[PDB]
């Protein structure tokens, strides 16, 4: 509710002093565009050098052993992508400590709606839900102002049915899906660019957070190319090249593609692995597997070339690809492929696009790395964040390879484990929405990350749906390997076909929290995401059932 | 000789719409297999070559030699047609 450049000289004024400092700013969780965010903030701070602790939190349930446990000097506190959902004033407590608090916690998050608690009743926020929904939001406006403090007996009946009035708005508001406005890191950057920085790599952090999620819908993003556009005009290495030059050498504009890893892979082995391709062409189709083939016979490139690495495919079919794709993919409704991307060329060493740089870091994520077993697992991921967060890095480009020679083999396994699926038909369309389990599979280690899932959910809610009539349906998914029948089980929001009227706001989110309350079986929210839970197969099916009705949507 | 080239507008006739078996041409069908496969040998049945005219089929116990050469000529153009491309494949 404040100004971006007035919240970061308060984070200033309470920041610098003896000893340094103290601040934990919390990079959560396992978002990409956390760490979009968290590394750009990071190098803001190094460059006054403030002192700074920086903590990797995997669990919503693991923030209070943190934040219950080391706290001592720490005055100017900042955390990012969470509280937007449950606030920690209930669950942190908090407690008011000396009006002009001394400990300031910076909330930065993405999600909606805000808790209710929140914004209003300034205690540990200094909230971040500036500038995306101002708004009003009139909804949460009168949820206090009223509420707060609230013949005679007609004044009492008309008092009461008065708070009834707001409490039935008030309960539309706040039990809604949970749904991503802006990225995150797109704001800090509007806290930068009001200091003053125009930063080249830093610009990059942007654009690898906006196109984070382009995975998962935009929604706002397809116009977000403005305010990056924009920007990449606000800069340039050089008026012209001046090959390479071997220093900036630096991003631009290319006619890039959804299609997956195109650089760093071979091309008939991109469009086979491809996520949106999948789709249209029906890629787990031994019938559809050919028509891939037809298109590579209408492109004229051999198969014995397609099969090549695309650092070495001839020059001709390069200065071809922006063309005969024009002339072909037409044809095959593949016309949605090319974007308008942003692509950083290191000269010497290769270019990399936009979006396979967060193929990288994804891969990265969960390989490559009865309570001790899941938190020793959780630490693994929480090493391997680390692992992750150098990759960004641009002095060591040696293991963003190792990120992606993996993110290959990932989708090596997603895919075919995918196929592994759609031969068994295997999708429930119930009635009310589509519901998924896998009951069996190879190498669930892969699929022990939530992220896994939220990639092979997103094919699979992809490849489903074209569309493909009717009614696009949210999926559901489960996975077991060990610690003892865990069944990880993540929400999932419908994709349209770029052609998207509504944000369908993913209600999965509501209609577990619902069963929690019920009778909670098996029932963890561990997951600091409310689309994702655990269970139990012994209470997993009577979840199931719980599940199917009633049904909220 | 250059007679033979009109022979050559008949047999492109045989190539893509002559059919069999209720519609669905069965040549179209093997340009576009290869076509996806693209193994470069287009493979035309005997039987119907003979079936359409046995004028063709004596051609082929006669003088099979600068036939294929003019045939295979053509059937590279049905393939162009069908697919406006191996200018670049074989």
């Amino acid at each position: 509710i404040s100004q971006f450049s007035e919240a970061y000289n308060k984070i200033l004024r309470n920041s610098s002093s003896a000893s340094s400092c103290q601040l934990v700013i919390f990079v959560s969780c396992l978002n990409i565009d956390a760490l979009c965010a968290t590394k750009m903030l990071s190098l803001l701070f190094k460059k006054q050098l403030v002192q700074s602790q920086i903590v990797p939190i995997f669990g919503y349930s693991e923030l209070r052993r943190h934040y219950s446990q080391l706290d001592d000097n720490i005055n100017s506190l900042l955390l990012v992508g969470f509280g937007g959902v449950i606030d920690l004033e209930a669950f942190l407590e908090i407690d008011p400590q000396e009006q002009s608090f001394r400990r300031d916690i910076y909330v930065l998050d993405a999600h909606r709606p805000w808790n209710l608690d929140n914004i209003f009743g300034s205690q540990i926020i200094q909230c971040f839900d500036d500038g995306t929904v101002d708004d009003t939001l009139g909804e949460e406006k009168e949820a206090y102002y009223k509420l707060l403090e609230l013949n005679d007996l007609s004044k009492r009946k008309q008092r009461k049915k008065q708070i009834h009035e707001y409490e039935g708005v008030l309960e539309e508001y706040y039990s809604q899906g949970t749904t991503v406005v802006n990225s995150i890191s797109a704001q800090i950057y509007s806290l930068l660019s009001a200091i003053g920085e125009t930063n080249l790599s830093n610009l990059w952090l942007n654009i690898l957070g906006t196109t984070s999620l382009d995975i998962a819908y935009a929604q706002v993003y397809n116009r977000l190319y403005p305010l990056l556009q924009d920007e990449v005009k606000r800069l340039t290495p050089s008026s012209r090249n001046s090959v390479k030059t071997p220093d900036t050498l630096t991003l631009n504009i290319q006619p890039d593609y959804y299609l997956f890893l195109l650089r760093h892979s071979s091309l008939y082995d991109s469009f086979y692995y491809s996520n949106y391709v999948n789709a249209k062409l029906s890629l787990w189709n031994e019938n559809g597997k050919k028509r891939l083939h037809k298109m590579f016979a209408r492109m004229g490139i051999p198969l014995s070339t397609a099969q090549e690495t695309w650092l070495y495919m001839d020059h001709s079919i390069k200065r071809e690809l922006g063309i005969i794709f024009d002339k072909n993919l037409d044809r095959y409704g593949l016309q949605d492929i090319i974007r308008d991307g942003f692509v950083r060329t290191l000269g010497y060493r290769g270019s990399i696009s936009a979006s396979e740089f967060v193929e990288a870091l994804t891969a990265l994520l969960e390989v490559g790395n009865s309570a001790q077993k899941l938190t020793n697992l959780r630490k693994r991921w929480v090493s391997n964040f680390w692992l992750s967060w150098d990759a960004l890095d641009d002095r060591k480009v040696e293991l963003l390879n190792r990120g992606i020679q993996l993110a290959q083999d990932l989708q090596r396994a997603i895919f075919n484990t995918g196929v592994a699926i759609l031969e068994k038909k295997l999708i429930k369309h119930l009635r009310i929405y589509r519901l998924c389990v896998l009951q069996d599979g190879p190498d669930l280690d892969l699929y022990r990350n939530p992220l896994t899932l939220l990639r092979l959910g997103n094919t699979l809610i992809e490849c489903c749906a074209e569309s493909e009539d009717k009614q696009l349906l949210p999926m559901v998914l489960a996975s077991i390997d060990e610690n003892t029948d865990t069944y990880l089980v993540a929400g999932l929001t419908p994709r349209y076909p770029r052609g998207t009227k509504k944000p369908i706001l993913n209600n999965f989110s509501m209609a577990f929290q619902q069963i929690t309350a019920e009778t909670d079986a098996k029932v963890r929210i561990d997951n600091f995401e409310s689309s994702i839970i655990e269970i139990r197969r012994e209470d997993l099916s009577p979840f199931l059932e719980k599940l199917t009705l009633s049904g909220l949507l | 000789p250059n007679v033979s080239r009109t022979i050559a507008r008949e047999l492109k006739s045989f190539l893509l719409e002559y059919t069999d078996e209720t519609g669905r041409s069965v040549y179209g069908a093997r340009i576009r297999t290869l076509g996806e496969m693209n193994s470069e040998s287009l493979e035309v049945n005997y039987r119907h070559l003979a079936e359409s005219k046995a004028i063709l089929a004596l051609f082929l116990a006669k003088c099979p030699e600068e036939m294929l050469k003019i045939f295979d000529l053509v059937a590279m153009e049905a393939t162009e047609l069908h697919y406006p491309d191996y200018a670049r494949i074989h």
